[PDB]
């Protein structure tokens, strides 16, 4: 199972910025112009649209990858072993790994 | 492919360069929310097992 | 971003309906809308006691103290 | 010794985060669920939240929590804690930004903490759902049957390898630093800490102050304030806005890892079988949703596979 | 609820207590639908919750150490808009638009 | 038979002499732990019902 | 009754993990697996306080009580 991570987006405010390429799995970034984001404190930015977040996420292997995983095998000819009890005469059964 | 058992991909366990084929789509934060909405397939993982 | 004649902006810098500008409802977290606001008069069918809450005549001087203080009920009001 | 499990955590400090639902609406909610972690078998689950848990201001004590009161950093004694799904679910401990809870299935995760009379939750909408182990669908973990190994998050809040990433902070926006004064804005910068401002008022002024500072703009709305203090450090939440430069400060374990465990499955009761000849008659009576399964011992295994709902 | 013998306020919730009328402050005013609701808003008779889908709906509120509920038969459901029958609102999407009981 | 109507049998509602024929097993206790797992086939009865 | 070698037995009894036998949790109900542990150092570069905690350098005459009696702001330390 796949984890999506998401790194805080980058809020330019009476601006704009670019989104680069980066060397992540199933990277993806954006720049989404004309934003008028509020936090707690109030409006984050002062300009009305001439503002852009650009927003990154990119896919990781979930801690439960670790444990919770399948792993996928070619099979070839191998070898072919087995355990012998043996006993004859009036000796006692005996066995080993052949 | 995406959605599907081989959607995540590792050589292994520990490696440093994974494999990954999701529709991983960023979506326009709401408005006048700080937020980075992401639309994306369902893991084929959970879907096989 | 700065709004039209239509709604009210708070000093939270979110925008209100005009018409929620000042009903006793706080609309915007830091309640700018409710942080100012006035009082209307009531009918002279109605007693106002010393906190100035309104209460229909038929009600004074009947035993029950209808507001929150006993003017209504007041051996010097009745 | 618990101290040395809050050596990075004492780094960070809880925050401010948007909730998708504060009760009845959206707010920036100081207990904002960040992410929910489900994928274990007995209906574990860890939750990621913004607020601290087990961190006074002071040091560490598990019976506290803090969490943010606007600027300020709040501790407070953790006071009826919880987390609900469809039903209340047991907590079987909690860190920093973490919540383990044992939670039944359900369409929403609910996380929410008390601070005298107010109320802070925080509802996402989330799937989690029940994953019992082996060929029986029960609903409940049994008091008895047969042990299976199952995947669990860990109780424990020992570093096992897992980390994230703590960042400084980004700007913190907050109009409650700007004040009219004397009919002139005037900044008021918390002892500290550095304001920047933004002014487009007829003369545009912007910098960075370290003390109050009055602006030539005479009205608050005209100006922008962010508090910059970087004395503790915020996980880099993808609901906060990203600080400039490398923003990247250290690494914080992520605690009640996912880890292989021992569950206890149903048992089904035993059925009767019938023998004919060259057949196997099964009466099967399950208590709940049961796999039955049968293959030929020859050439052709002729396969079957069936759960079993009812007799 | 917000209503009080001696005048308006949103804190106070009034009652009878058989032919006397009781007025006391909303302590655990509560609504729950096959889990708890959270509530919205409360004017006279009426109370505004958003309650997830169950069979039931109870009310009620504690006076001290009495409590009083009211458990009434009624199918609450949760009914999506649009063209994806989600279980609870999103953190994100499309809006469209929708029938909603105003707060107000 | 365990699991059907008549699975439980009594010649009245007051008889000392009653029948029970439930696939009764009892189960190895937990380790550690005092109690008296066990297993039986539901009651014929109710799922006649 | 003996534990395996990798583990602790608890005064009830209980055998517990060896890895968990001094850590922050009592992983016994009796308790008996943190009453005999000891305290650890701390490195240098943080700012020990009187009553035995220990801040970040950094942290030390900053203006913000970070020890629990405020002993990195008082006047003895700066
Ligand atoms: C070999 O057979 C004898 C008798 O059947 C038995 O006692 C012995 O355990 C067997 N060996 C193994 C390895 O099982
Ligand atoms: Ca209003
Ligand atoms: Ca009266
Ligand atoms: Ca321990
Ligand atoms: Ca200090």
């Amino acid at each position: 199972k796949y984890k999506t991570k998401v790194p805080s987006p980058v809020v330019k405010c009476c601006g704009a910025t670019q989104c680069t390429s980066k060397p992540h799995p199933d990277y993806q970034c954006q720049v989404f112009s004309g934003v008028y984001p509020f936090m707690y404190g109030g409006a984050y930015c002062f300009c009305d649209t001439e503002n852009t977040q650009m927003s990154e996420a990119y896919v990781e292997r979930s801690e439960e990858c670790s444990i919770d995983h399948a792993k996928a095998y070619k099979v070839h000819t191998g070898t072919v072993q087995a355990m012998v009890n043996i006993t004859y005469g009036s000796v006692s059964w005996r066995s080993a790994d052949v | 492919k995406a959605g599907s058992f081989g959607d995540l991909q590792s050589r292994t366990s520990t490696s440093n360069d994974l494999y990954a084929n999701t529709n991983l789509k960023l979506q326009r934060p709401q408005a006048g929310i700080v937020h980075t909405p992401f639309t994306q397939v369902p893991s084929g993982f959970e879907r096989w097992k | 971003a700065k709004c039209e004649p239509s709604q009210f902006q708070c000093t939270n810098g979110r925008c209100i309906t005009l018409l929620w500008k000042c009903d006793g409802d706080e609309d915007c977290v830091d309640g700018s809308d409710e942080k100012n606001c006035v009082k209307k008069t009531c009918a002279e069918s109605d007693f106002v006691c010393n906190n100035g809450q309104c209460v229909p005549s038929r009600w004074k001087c009947d035993g029950d103290p209808d507001c929150e203080d006993g003017s209504d009920e007041s051996p010097e009001q009745c | 010794d618990l101290d040395t499990h809050f050596t990075q955590y004492k780094l960070a400090r809880p925050y401010i985060a948007d909730c998708p639902n504060c009760g009845h609406s959206r707010c920036d909610s100081p207990i904002a669920i960040e992410e929910v972690r489900g994928d274990a078998h007995a209906g574990v689950i860890r939750i990621q939240t913004s607020a601290m848990f087990g961190l006074k201001t002071d040091g560490v004590d598990l019976a506290y929590m803090s969490f943010m009161n606007g600027k300020t950093q709040k501790s407070i004694k953790i006071d009826n804690l919880h987390v609900r799904t469809s039903a209340p679910c047991s907590l079987v401990s909690h860190h920093g930004y973490y919540i383990l809870a044992q939670c039944p299935p359900g369409d929403t995760v609910t996380v929410g903490f008390h601070d005298g009379p107010n109320r802070h939750t925080c509802t996402v909408a989330h799937k989690v759902e029940f994953r019992p182990v082996g060929r029986e669908k029960y609903r409940h973990p049994p008091e008895h049957g047969v042990e299976l190994p199952c995947n669990r998050y860990t109780h424990k809040r020992a570093d096992q390898g897992h980390y994230v990433e703590m960042h400084q902070p980004g700007l913190v926006a907050d109009h409650s630093l700007l004040s009219i004064h004397s009919a002139k804005v005037k900044i008021t910068v918390p002892s500290g800490a550095q304001v920047k401002y933004y002014c487009k008022c007829p003369d545009v002024r912007k910098g960075i102050t370290s003390s109050d500072h009055t602006t030539t703009c005479t009205d608050v709305k005209q100006c922008r304030a962010y508090l910059i203090d970087n004395k503790k450090w915020v996980y880099n939440s993808g609901r906060l806005p990203r600080g400039e430069g490398d923003t990247f400060k250290g690494k914080l374990h992520v605690p009640f890892v996912p880890v292989k465990a021992k569950c206890i499955a149903t048992l089904a009761p035993e059925p009767l079988v019938e023998h004919k000849h060259r057949t196997l008659i099964l009466h099967l009576h399950p208590d709940h949703p049961t796999l039955l399964t049968t293959r030929s011992l020859g050439s052709d295994a002729n396969p079957t596979r069936q759960w079993i709902e009812r007799p």
